[PDB]
């Protein structure tokens, strides 16, 4: 059933889409909603957001389970994963566990206030953008009746005018709303990855007991969203 | 609750509606056409 | 937030607009009569 | 007609499930579904029942999944200190399935009403730009209405109840699982039957059930 | 206009979704208490701290007062009469509140049935369209639904629940004056400075106006 | 003029706010806030800086704000410094506790009116709509509902919800002047002399509200 | 008649935004609102990167900031360090109270803009469906309808919402930058190293919507 609901889920996204697509009616939502974001964040934080963006949409989060499997290989001796690299030069070049518990615990605080940051951006933009379409169909409705000439030509061009409102909902519901959702299961993720990292990192510098670290990890492993796949 | 913009959106809603009520004041019915129209409607429910 | 009362006043008058929509759809309106209020609505907007 | 019908069905559901998969994952959802498929078919034990089997077992010293395993590591572990973290990690995981599950419930009865609108939007403006073929505003007409039917219905009369059901079952499930903890709590202690079945009555008339005394 | 039937969809749906949220025992509990709030009046506190002032000068008709006098008795510390009020006042609160949940609930439930049921009206007129004057009415009894669930929403359900929540403070402002008279009755206090005392409580947090 | 008076909007629109705000305040308490209400509009209150040199003016030789009025009585009738202070916090607290219950009786008001106008425009639908052959006439018809929404929103905007709002920027106002007469009183008792009170009397002036205007 | 219908809708939307707003604000909040937006607007904050290089400057050592030179002269006074921090705390706390409140401000002009939007757009509507048969009535009253909804839609969205986030965004870089000067300037009074406070002070750089490395 899970091919089924991606089907219709991307069925709808396409329709909505070739609804979208007509230019000028999503130029004025964006312009409007793209100005007023500017004003509580700047051009560098919005590029920062839609970079965010696309890597978590693009790019896969690493398994928590490739993560213990590696954590516990490493355990037992004595890396693709840039964070788990990090940890293990920081904890061979020779420091105490202090050190590392603050840097890595940094690094995680540093991720998440990245990924609240996009998410707080794409809901700002999700807020204000039906009210830009509402503003676009209220200045289309004013310019067709400064401008009224055709009984004919009254309904299409009415229909033109609440196009832009129907595109700043599709915008709102479908496009800014959901990155930022996901954005923020991203950044759930990515706390229970690198949470997991510093806890085997510490659990191999201080020579803990691989099998109750092993449970631990279990443990964070059944908790969160992930309880429901249980 | 709502989103801020609800309000906006029930102000252009009811302007629209009364917009449509003013080109309903002085225009007149066509028989043709209204059957044309329950016919259509009649097809799209299912019926 | 909003009251809960706009968003049942927002739904009702979009059923209304719809309704008025079909009743509008299959009716001929007066070409003088629109003259007029096209004029009125030119001279109002400026 | 089949056209409109699916047309408006596509709408409504196919946003309402792209939303919450971009929200949930679909394993959490199918683990929602299954939550909710077992609150809807199994009715929760009774309080009333646990009760009595606890005073059962105490007068002496299953059918409940958590009873087997209390009595299960109560046959082997001594210690309470491992007995109770167990059974109130066993509580907790069961909290946030059923508050995991009312949430993804949550979020499609929250997304459907939003379809419901951007359907009857889309509606509104193909007949608006027809506005002269019969045969192109009765589907029109057809998928608003219908997709504001359909964003309604499920919204208020299939979502927001399996939700509500949901914290219902998450509450009797709390409930139950600290009259068990707490019958396995006095079992270890070795306390009297009558003393411990006094105070599981103010247990019992908690929250919900305080309407019917 | 008057019309069974969107009475009777806008009542099922609404009785449906809280039977879901709620169950039927719950149901009558929270109908019962908003009867006893509405039908029956609460004891004013005047007339409780005259009844208590009397008991101290001799030393009862609220059940709560029967109560402490019974649990002062049969010679009672105040460690134990007074949980036993607390108790007792927490209890009475909950089921406040639980009443007042059960009719917001009704209250929030009762438009979208409106709404539902003249869409499904809607639906089934434009399905049958056969005579233009008739067009018109037709929405009438469709519309028909939706008032009354508007109706329900703010003339009977809501104004239930602010009744019942109004009921739970005045409840809880008598039972806290009997518990204060009776722990002053335990300790054997002058009836002056305790009718001072319980006198102090008639500003309380909605009779400030009336002074 | 004639297009905008009804008198059955007005009487669905009054009549459901009343009927729905009297279940939750008694007819004492609703006209306690209409007092208020009028006291609140109608009188304007005293200067805090005004206040100030009033009480100092009156320390070296040992009369218009009846809070001080009674203070002075207790003074003069020389009660002890806790049953002045209990006193005029109690006053204080009961003059509190009024503000917010006159607020919050407007603040049900302006809740309710809004539904009310919904409830009349859709009964005004329903009449419009059961007599519509034709759309030809339906626009005066359409106007009394708009006409009840009208109320509803005005009612609620510009009449409830601001004296609601008055209520509460009167209650502090009030309350600052309460508690600089409190400590003015307790200083006249103790003895001190004009001029170490003020230095501290002026400090928390710019409270809440009052500190844009620095 | 064309800028009757102007001048009428402007009145009804901002008188009736100023009306309602003055009687939950004084008129001396008003204007500090207003001089506190024209401040935020009209003037760029200082860089914590420039604050923070002259900290390390005047660290080594043992003023275009005002709250730097507020600092400075508790410190150069003898003060004790409760004193001044307490001082510096309740400078803080007063910039954050003018900076809520002007947010305050004008979130209710924003809340209130759409309110009389729909009120003079209920109140053309009335007049054009009352005037129905007279043509020169029904196109004034539809202009100022839908004029007035227009003016407070843009008015809200467009002019008073985003004042009050940049507001809001100028109290987060003010309280920012006020409590890295009152960290070095504790760090001064306690003559810590000055890399160490360089460091300790460039950790604030990453706080809160700095992450756009
Ligand atoms: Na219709
Ligand atoms: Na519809």
């Amino acid at each position: 059933l899970a091919t089924l609901l991606g089907l219709i889920g991307g069925f709808a996204f396409v329709i909505m889409a070739m609804v979208l697509g007509d230019v000028t009616s999503i130029l004025i939502v964006v312009g409007g909603s793209i100005f007023v974001v500017l004003m509580k964040f700047t051009m560098g934080q919005f590029f920062g957001a839609t970079k965010i963006a696309g890597k978590a949409f693009m790019f896969k989060a690493d398994e928590p389970e490739d993560l213990i499997a590696k954590i516990v290989e490493m355990a037992d001796a004595a890396i693709n994963n840039t964070f788990m690299q990090k940890g293990i030069d920081l904890l061979v070049d020779g420091h105490d566990a202090d050190v590392v518990r603050a840097a890595l615990k940094k690094d995680i605080a540093l991720t998440d206030e990245r990924h609240t940051q996009g998410t707080g951006v794409f809901r700002a933009f999700g807020d204000v953008a039906p009210a830009m379409g509402m503003i676009g169909t209220l200045v289309g409705l004013v310019a067709m009746l400064s401008n009224m000439d055709d009984p004919k030509a009254i309904g299409p061009a009415m229909a033109v005018a609440l196009l832009t409102t129907l595109y700043g909902a599709i915008l709102s519901n479908m496009v800014f709303f959901p990155i930022a959702d996901k954005l923020s299961l991203r950044r759930d993720q990515e706390t229970l990855n690198r949470r997991l990292i510093m806890d085997g990192v510490l659990a191999i510098q201080d020579g803990q007991n691989p099998r109750v670290i092993d449970s631990y990890l279990k443990n964070y492993l059944n908790e969160g969203k992930r309880a429901l796949e249980i | 609750g709502l989103p801020l913009w609800m309000g906006t959106f029930a102000d252009l809603m009811s302007l629209l509606m009364c917009f449509f009520v003013l080109l309903l004041s002085f225009s007149e019915m066509d028989v043709l056409k209204f059957k044309q129209i329950a016919g259509s409607m009649k097809f799209a429910f299912g019926v």
